[PDB]
């Protein structure tokens, strides 16, 4: 497997010992958060470094691409005719004292997102699709009627009933329903508003996972060891500790072998990385997508709908397109980016194989020829004294609210600027400067949106269902550039369709959406991006493949 | 769901 030139997987020719301790870290400049309730968890340093323990007790394997499979903690399945999900415990689930995982404690995730005296921000409307789930919510009902119990509450099943099935449901991170456990048992007596708060959820937790952890050093560190209840194989190591390391430090660590394993290591990094005898470093495909949005329209809070209805050159397909192909995408990660941007063809990420394709072709190549063209037949006629296109006697000339973050956020941004000047069109910063992030969001999320920028860049850490809804219906807050199509919208909702049932019709169906959106290019694909890890030649087992269920069991070291 | 990033 590789991913770009890097390898995904670390095979180590020396054979693991049995024992060892192997020492993790997550880059971090900012403590992590202990918090083992998955609904009661913000902080995604601390997600991560849970990952021994079980990743807060999530219950469902997957295949590469997210969607589910049978055998790990626990068995989903849909019955599309009942509109119903069954999650089937395995027999021998049990917590990490002992106890066992019944189907309560699937039922109590619900209630410590679902009802607000917990203090979760994890709710979603998505949920309010089981049936009951959202009068718990409220507080009209003292019980969530949509899940159930086939053999009660200390039974191994659960459940649980929709208003709608949706096609999504069958990939991990679908939010349709939920994918973790809590130990009622454990928790009960524990008043909601302080559940949060507890050593019982931060400091002495119960895992479902093959480690648990002995030690909790708050904002720093967990020390992991072997959990004897854990169902699956019993691991190869003796220990795990997992540390957060500051930016500024991470290299040093690597240099000295402080950490066997570094995670969450920034891009800009890398060159300092590469170099390091001791380290193999494995690279995987990112759940990211970055783009640029043309500004088009406004936000309608009121009755939660896009208008398309800006003036603007931008409402020319040919001027959409022709911005796009004369960016330098490619030319510009290649100088950049240490292979971890690499152009993107479409708004699907690679990684989401049975969503998209290659096939598909967007502005990953710089044509401006065509854009010089496509321009040029849209009666946007050069001005040879001033060097910048014309059409009934206005100049075009455009805003470019980009902003900053990328290490080279500036030097980008002019690379840009200076491509559309090769074209005839004449851009600028919004006020001569990059945004900053904050502000940047504010520009963009507060409805109903600006008359003052033209065009930004926007990206996204997509969840294991790339859901484009939220991103680009007419409903969508998040429609940055407020585009309205017919085409577009019956696309979105082919997507999640009962036919999209069948994979094959959602994959199709995903395609079409992506060759429709680069078409009509309202919003046009930027990059896709590539994360990396630094692993110890001693290590044995590691790898980033997402599809791999028991790294933690299999992982070990060679001395 | 998705996030800025």
């Amino acid at each position: 497997l590789k991913a770009g030139n890097f390898d995904v997987a670390y095979q180590n020719p020396d054979k693991a010992i049995k024992g060892g301790n192997l020492k993790v870290a997550y880059q971090s400049d900012s403590p992590m958060k202990a918090q083992w309730l998955s609904g009661l968890s913000n902080d995604a340093t601390f997600a991560t470094m849970s990952g021994p323990g079980g990743g807060q007790d999530g219950l469902f394997f997957t295949d590469s691409g997210f969607k589910f499979i049978k055998g790990g903690a626990a068995d989903v399945a849909l019955d599309k005719e009942s509109k119903t999900a069954t999650i089937t415990l395995r027999k021998d689930l049990k917590w990490s004292d002992g106890s066992e995982v019944t189907a309560k404690d699937y039922e109590f995730t619900y209630e410590t997102i679902a009802n607000p005296a917990y203090g979760s921000d994890r709710w979603t409307d998505s949920l309010a699709n089981i049936v009951g789930l959202s009068d718990y919510h409220t507080g009209k009902a003292k019980t969530i009627s949509g899940i159930t119990f086939p053999d009660g509450e200390n039974g191994k099943v659960i459940k649980v009933q929709f208003k709608e099935m949706k096609p999504g449901m069958t990939q991990s991170g679908n939010g349709y329903f939920l994918e973790t456990v809590a130990p009622y048992q454990y928790l009960k007596d524990v008043a909601p508003k302080d559940l949060a708060s507890s050593p019982k959820t931060t400091t002495k937790p119960l895992v479902t996972g093959p480690f648990k952890p002995e030690n909790v050093v708050a904002g720093e560190s967990i020390k992991y060891v072997p959990n004897p209840y854990y169902w699956g194989e019993k691991p190869k190591l003796n220990s795990i500790t997992y540390e957060v390391v500051s930016t500024a430090k991470s290299v040093a660590a690597l240099s000295s072998s402080k950490y066997d394993i570094i995670n969450g290591m920034v891009s800009s990094q890398y060159k300092q990385v590469k170099n390091l005898k001791g380290y193999k470093v494995l690279g995987q495909q990112a759940m990211y997508i970055s783009l640029m949005y043309y500004n088009l329209g406004h936000y309608d809070a009121k009755n939660s709908i896009n208008v398309q209805d800006r003036k603007t050159p931008l409402q020319d397909q040919n001027v959409r397109q022709a911005i796009g192909y004369a960016r330098n995408v490619a030319e510009v990660d290649n100088k950049f980016s240490n292979g971890l941007s690499t152009p993107a063809n479409s708004l699907i990420p690679p990684i989401f194989k049975q969503f998209t394709s290659s096939s598909v072709k967007g502005y990953e190549k710089q044509d401006l020829d065509k854009a010089n063209k496509l321009l040029d037949e849209d009666g946007w006629k050069l001005n040879k004294s001033t060097g910048y296109r014309e059409k009934d006697g206005k100049e075009l000339s455009l805003v470019y609210a980009a902003r900053v973050g990328d290490a080279n956020a500036e030097t980008i941004a002019q690379n840009y600027i200076q491509q559309w000047k090769k074209i005839g069109v004449k851009v600028s910063l919004y006020n001569g400067k990059l945004m900053e992030f904050n502000s940047w969001v504010d520009h963009m999320t507060t409805p109903p949106g600006a008359n003052d920028w033209d065009i930004t860049d926007g990206s996204w850490s997509l969840a294991s269902e790339p859901s484009q809804q939220d991103l680009f219906s007419a409903a969508a807050p998040y429609n940055f550039g407020h585009f309205n199509d017919s085409e577009i919208t019956k696309d979105l909702n082919d997507i999640d369709s009962a036919k999209s049932e069948n994979p094959t019709y959602r994959k199709a169906a995903f395609v079409k959406y992506q060759e429709d959106m680069n078409k009509k290019a309202y919003v046009i694909p930027t990059n896709f991006m590539l994360n990396y890890t630094p692993v110890n030649k001693r290590v044995v087992g590691m790898t980033l493949d997402y599809g791999a269920m028991n790294t933690w069991s299999e992982i070990g070291v060679s001395s | 769901s998705f996030a800025n990033g």
